């Protein structure tokens, strides 16, 4: 039951009690995931588009 | 209308539970999977309690205390019975025990030794059993080379502890025996004590110069009546109950299974689980347990009880099957869901 | 001193920030028009309280806030609400359509038209700080934008700071106050993405927000104002060490040295006491020992589960009020004594305690009574994987017939980061279970 | 600023749909002249979802009236709340199409479909954020059933992410104008699972069933069928039009609707339809909710399962007792809903009730024993077909065979996507 490292200020206190011891993706990357996402809406916006056509 | 899942199609025990609460008229058993349910009989093994009391508007029950395992595994109860001062290393019900681990893998075996080499320096009773939650696998010797040996040619945890070499023997036969107690614990914590017990019994004589046959040294109802031939002989299935087993200590020791064995037994059934009622409780949870369990103890010549284990699914009596199974659903599922005496149990009061 | 930059997501993160700062206003003295007569360095000064806000020559004092949000409404009422005056309109970023409560609408087809927009106004008050420590990103874990479109802000986030920190507060869905039935999917989906760029992540389970309110404050029906108003309050405990003078938590990067040995198990469980109603005829004041027994209950914790059967990585006592380090030392041995505390072996077993005399504030006429003392408890443990597990057996059950899966797959997400999450969580899981379990 | 632009097409779509007018612009406030006088911001606080605003504070209806014949708008421009709607928005033809689907699909209606575009695309262009559409139609005439989904087709064409929204009135024999309904029906569905997000079934056979059983009325009249679907429109719109988080938003709604793309063909539900003054309690209204007798697809729900449920209850009540029965119903009756999907009950407030009721309960359930009303409609179809009977209307409009064989097999497949859900 030890107690360490107290500091105290104006404004409160804070310390340590120890009770026992031990034992990305680029900039790049990102916009090709975004602009492959919009591709295949793209993709299945015209397939829906042709369907209506026919 | 309450609801319940059922997840353990092999109990016995809430097989009838389940079998009850139907003919109530006022329960209704979902699949196993539907997360709507008031109550679970859930399964032995990694039963998913995490899942338990995020339903709105549901409160749900379930049939096994989260961590009740520290007591029911051989391996635990000795590691809980050694490091819990409300138990400490010196208490006096439980045999001398040691949590050896096989050399393939802390590990008491330098301990064990010690203990055991001042027996055999001071002409004492040496002899010890060997055994582990992975059996049927057990084995009793004098030799403590066989018991480390025969644990190594295994892969799992095992326990050494004493074997108590003088055990109280029912006459006539001259035959060993254990006590199985049935507790029932509620959501509220409430330890219940089943008022019917039962001695499985060893259908032949003991010896104590052989320890090689297991059959008079094990009272197991499965090995009674697979390896011994006198099966049946003195009671119906080696299983003699309370009445009888009263009557016989004071015809034969002018005492009464109360006085002489049961208070041991209650104060071991309470030290026990209000040892671990912190760890879990389930007063201030989302959720709320109950739990069956099996306790056995051995008797000594001189009326002096043992524990020996803790069983968290235990079966039962067949004879008893109807009466328990109903107290289950009276003092643990319908307190929680009242439906629209004289108690079977023995409520052994504590302080929470 | 080192500034910190508030990002507010979607409508969850967007009340709830509302409601941080209305609580930030009223601690530090700031008005609803930006004064505060205390700050004798008019136009300037680096003060603890300058690491949340900013100022202006006219002596306002700005919020280093962003809110962010794909519909409008939401954010119309941080315009014309009581602190409409504290934040410029740069700081109030909406769109005209939502995600629907569909992650890849947030983070594929709207974020995509919306993120460089959302940066170059982080950038803006980026500009602003002479040594900036890093983002705490408030959002929730169901909502399409907050889901969808935080996940896409956390990845250019680590591209444009590598080296801040990033700390999240994130609402876990709860059928209570819910109304979308794909939040797990959101949930995971955001999870797994996220997970690599947060350093340190506070889950807050309405589930457990709405039941402290019905308890504890007698709120039969609580709602979003009632939520978030004790949310902030936790909020306000775990970020004060940055807005105040102390040597606890005085910076972003001590949340994970303190916080998080193992960078993925970074959600540290919080707990706060006392709740009180201020309908509440007179209240027994708690002790120091009390409250902070009551750090152990589970019926006060951020996240419904059970640290009985965990183990804790790291322990953070904050206490705010009439507080002296002897009584902490007497109720934390006494909590020893009867509580199941299990440590893992590689850590101490320990806890870093925090004190700061102002006793919380309250609102006025809000629901929580003014208490002298007050702690909120931040542990480690492996106990609140019990709150991914849940989740992902939600995802696990819809996801086996793609129940829904269409919504997702038509705003250009491919089946397979599905699974991809989900086998994510799975290792989540996993990790939990090989450091809390033996 | 959410706008939704109403289309009402048909006799049976526009007399619907004019009542539905009447009724939510009472509940807003509008008077027959699009003048407010309402005493709630709570009014116009969504009014810009369905009405527009004009000079003079003056609030116009975003609908579009199409028929192929005169007869039906006229009555319309002639009935209680005519004057509100947009003289522009009237778009007529003279023909008719004789209750023949190929008339109002392929040649009567392809005629008048331009014009009809014209004005939908006014209607778009001054919205500020287009949620999407809404079509309130018969399927077993031609107009309604015919135009009405070409209507949607082109639409779809033209604003290919808006939410498609319909009120569909599937024809039953006990409420029958021409045998040939369930050819209209057939071809109509077909339409439907492709090119609509949400499609509420109103099953005549239900309307009657409730006015003849449950409302005692001895007989029933269209005018009679209507008052239950302006009350059941106004129920499950009130997400849209006032307040709320549930449900608020089209695309939102089917989000939590529709778990697969086919399978949103929802059951809608009323409560009360009754003594008159009664209070009714908060149990009352959801035990009513649930019953099949008051819902309006003629499908017995104990047939089925539940996919999702979404329950609005509207006027001054306990939330907490709203909770608690709903929580009552679902873990009373779980065998219903699929556990596959968690939470698939969602339930919504609103403090405004509708005009002369203290409180009431909307129900929308996209149920798998809705296949019940495609199965009725299939076996009407195919004893029919089987014997060419009727085609010649609709060969002679330059239909073939083929077409009629596709549209079967297609609904018989819904059919079975169904049955598959439902085990
Ligand atoms: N505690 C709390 N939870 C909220 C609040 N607002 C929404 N939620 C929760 O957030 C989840 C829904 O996500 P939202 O934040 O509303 O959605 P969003 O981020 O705006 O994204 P969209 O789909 O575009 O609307 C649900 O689980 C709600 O319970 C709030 O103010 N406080
Ligand atoms: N220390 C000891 N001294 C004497 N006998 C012992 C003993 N330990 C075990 N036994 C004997 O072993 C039998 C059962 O052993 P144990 O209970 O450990 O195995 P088990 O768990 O597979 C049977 P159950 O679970 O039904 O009690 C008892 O009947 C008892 O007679
Ligand atoms: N509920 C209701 N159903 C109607 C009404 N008018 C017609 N129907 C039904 O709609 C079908 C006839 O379609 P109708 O609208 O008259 O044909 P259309 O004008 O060519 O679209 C039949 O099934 C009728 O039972 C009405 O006012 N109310
Ligand atoms: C279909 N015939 C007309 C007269 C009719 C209308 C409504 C109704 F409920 C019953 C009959
Ligand atoms: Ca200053
Ligand atoms: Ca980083
Ligand atoms: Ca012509
Ligand atoms: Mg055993
Ligand atoms: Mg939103
Ligand atoms: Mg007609």
């Amino acid at each position: 039951m030890e107690v360490i490292e107290l500091n105290k200020c104006t404004s409160g206190q804070s310390f340590e009690v120890i009770l026992k011891p031990p034992s990305d993706p680029s900039l790049e990357e990102i916009q090709k995931k975004l602009e492959a996402a919009e591709e295949r809406r793209k993709y299945q916006e015209a397939e829906l588009l042709k369907h209506l056509a026919e | 209308m309450y609801t319940f899942v059922v997840r353990d199609e092999n109990s016995s025990v809430y097989a009838e539970v389940s079998r009850l609460l139907l003919a109530t008229g006022q329960w209704k058993r979902l699949r196993k999977d539907n997360p709507r349910f008031n109550l679970m009989l859930g399964e032995r093994n990694r039963l998913p309690f995490g899942r338990l009391g995020h339903e709105p508007g549901l409160v749900q029950l379930v049939n096994y205390y989260r961590g009740a395992d520290k007591l029911c595994r051989k391996a635990s109860l000795v590691k809980l019975i050694k490091t819990s001062p409300e138990l400490s290393e010196s208490c006096t019900w439980f045999p001398e025990s040691y949590v050896i681990y096989p050399t393939n893998l802390t590990d008491e075996r330098e301990v064990f030794l010690a203990a055991y080499n001042r027996r055999r320096e001071g002409r004492e009773g040496n002899v010890w059993i060997a055994k582990s939650s992975a059996g049927a696998g057990i084995l009793i010797s004098s030799e403590a080379s066989e018991l480390l040996d025969f644990i190594d040619e295994q892969g799992q945890v095992h326990v050494i502890q004493k074997y108590l070499e003088k055990p109280l023997l029912l006459e006539p036969g001259h035959r060993k025996f254990d006590i199985r107690s049935w507790v029932l614990v509620d959501h509220l914590y409430n330890i219940y004590l089943y008022r019917e017990g039962v001695l499985r019994t060893s259908s032949e004589p003991y010896n104590s110069a052989n320890f090689q046959d297991k059959t008079c040294h094990l009272t197991n109802h499965c090995i009674q009546k697979e390896y011994s031939k006198n099966y049946g002989r003195y009671e119906e299935g080696n299983e003699m109950f309370f009445e009888e087993f009263n009557q016989y200590l004071m015809d034969a020791l002018n005492t009464t299974l109360e006085n002489s064995i049961l208070l041991q037994i209650k104060h071991i059934i309470r030290s026990c689980l209000m040892c671990i009622e912190p760890a879990i409780s389930t007063k201030h949870l989302h959720y709320q347990s109950f739990q069956l369990f099996g306790f056995d103890f051995m008797v000594d010549e001189e009326l002096k009880v043992w524990l020996i284990e803790v069983n968290g699914a235990p079966a039962c009596a067949q004879k008893l099957y109807a009466e328990l199974c109903q107290g289950i659903v009276d003092v643990a599922i319908s307190s929680v869901f009242p439906l629209a005496p004289t108690s079977i149990f023995i409520k052994l009061h504590h302080h929470h | 001193m080192r500034e910190c930059i508030s990002i507010h997501v979607g409508q969850a993160g967007v009340q709830i920030g509302n409601a941080c700062w209305e609580l930030y206003c009223l601690e530090h003295g700031i008005q609803p028009d930006g004064q505060m007569p205390s700050d004798k360095t008019i136009g300037g000064g680096d003060d603890s309280f300058n690491t949340f806000f900013s100022e202006t020559g006219a002596g306002k004092h700005v919020p280093r806030a962003v809110f962010v949000d794909l519909e409008p409404t939401v954010i119309d009422e941080v315009r014309t609400g009581t602190y409409r005056q504290l934040f410029h309109p740069e700081q109030l970023i909406t769109g005209k359509e939502d995600a629907a409560n569909n992650y890849a609408r947030g983070h594929y087809t709207i974020g995509k038209e919306i993120i460089d927009l959302v940066l170059d106004r982080i950038r803006k008050l980026a500009d602003q700080c002479t040594g900036l420590q890093g983002f705490l990103v408030f959002h929730s874990f169901g909502g399409g934008t907050g889901s969808g479109f935080t996940s896409l802000l956390m990845e250019r986030l680590s591209v444009d700071y590598g080296k801040k920190s990033k700390l999240e507060f994130s609402i876990y869905p709860a059928p209570q106050v819910s109304t979308a039935v794909v939040e797990p999917y959101n949930s995971i989906l955001t999870t797994h993405t996220t997970l690599e760029h947060s350093d340190c992540a506070f889950m807050v389970d309405n589930e457990a927000i709405y039941d402290i309110c019905r308890r504890n404050l007698d709120i039969e029906r609580p709602t979003y104002t009632n939520l978030n108003r004790l949310i902030s309050q936790i909020v306000s405990s775990i970020t004060a060490s940055l807005r105040f003078d102390g040597a606890l938590n005085v910076d972003l990067t001590e949340f994970q040295t303190n916080l998080v040995p193992y960078p993925r198990i970074h959600f540290p469980l919080a707990t706060y006491a006392p709740v009180i109603s201020a309908e509440k005829a007179y209240h027994e004041q708690l002790s120091v020992a009390e409250i902070t027994n009551a750090c152990f209950e589970p019926a006060n914790q951020m996240v419904k589960c059970d640290p009985r059967h965990g183990k804790y990585m790291a322990c953070c006592l904050l206490y705010r009020g009439d507080v002296v380090p002897k009584d902490v030392n007497a109720a934390i041995a006494t909590i020893k004594t009867k509580r199941s505390i299990q440590f893992v072996d590689w850590c101490p077993t320990g806890f870093k305690v925090g004190i700061n005399y102002q006793p919380p504030t309250v609102v006025p006429g809000g629901d929580l009574a003014k208490v002298q003392r007050a702690v909120c408890m931040l542990s480690n443990t492996t106990a609140i994987a019990e709150a991914w597990a849940r989740l992902d057996h939600k995802f696990d059950l819809m996801y086996a017939k793609r129940a829904f899966v269409h919504w997702y797959v038509g705003e250009g997400m491919e089946e397979g980061e599905f699974s991809e999450a989900r086998e994510d969580m799975a290792a989540l899981e996993k990790d939990y279970e090989e450091v809390g379990v033996d | 600023m959410r706008e939704i632009v109403h289309i009402q097409a048909g006799q049976c779509g526009n007399q619907i749909g004019a009542k539905f007018w009447e009724v939510i612009s009472d509940e807003h406030g509008i008077d027959p002249t699009g003048s407010y006088h309402g005493d709630s911001d709570l009014q116009l606080e969504r009014i810009n979802v369905y009405y527009n605003e004009a000079t003079g504070n003056k609030y116009v209806p975003r609908a579009i009236l199409v028929d192929l014949e005169p007869g039906t708008m006229d009555s319309v421009r002639s009935g209680p709340f005519g004057q509100i709607f947009r003289p522009d928005n009237f778009v007529f033809g003279q023909s008719g199409a004789g209750n023949n689907w190929a008339k109002g699909h392929y040649t009567e209606g392809a005629e008048l479909v331009d014009s009809v575009l014209d004005v939908v695309r006014k209607e778009s262009e001054s919205c500020d954020c287009l949620q999407g559409f809404q079509l309130t139609h018969s399927l077993g005439g031609g107009t309604g059933s015919g135009m009405g989904t070409l209507l949607i087709s082109k639409i779809r064409e033209e604003y290919p992410d808006r939410i498609m929204n319909t009120f569909s009135v599937m024809p039953s024999p006990k409420v029958s104008d021409t045998v040939v309904e369930p050819y209209n029906a057939t071809l109509s569905v077909h339409q439907l699972v492709e090119n609509t997000d949400e499609t509420y079934c109103i099953d005549n056979e239900a309307l009657y069933d409730i006015c003849f059983r449950t409302l005692k009325l001895t007989t029933p009249t269209y005018g009679d069928l209507n008052h239950l679907v302006s009350a059941t429109m106004s129920g499950v719109t009130t997400c849209l039009r006032f307040p709320g988080q549930l449900n608020a938003d089209l695309r939102k709604l089917a989000v939590n609707m529709v778990p697969f793309p086919r399978l949103h063909f929802f059951m809608p539900g009323f409560a009360p339809l009754t003594q008159q003054y009664r209070a009714l309690t908060v149990p009352e209204l959801t035990q009513q909710m649930f019953d099949s007798k008051n819902m309006m697809a003629a499908c017995d729900p104990r047939h089925g399962r539940y996919l999702t449920v979404a329950a609005i209850f509207r006027g001054r009540m306990s939330m907490k007792e709203v909770d608690e029965q709903m929580l009552n119903v679902q873990n009373k009756n779980s065998s219903y809903f699929v556990e596959w999907i968690p939470n698939n009950v969602k339930t919504a407030v609103c403090d405004i009730p509708p005009r002369g009721l203290k409180m009431s309960a909307t129900f929308i359930g996209n149920s798998t024993a809705i296949q019940e009303l495609f199965k009725r409609i299939s076996e009407q179809f195919t004893a029919m077909f089987r014997r060419k009977a009727f085609l010649h209307w609709y060969t002679g409009e330059g239909m073939d065979e083929m077409e009629f064989t596709e549209a079967e097999s297609n609904m018989n497949d819904l059919v079975s996507e169904y049955q598959q859900y439902q085990d």
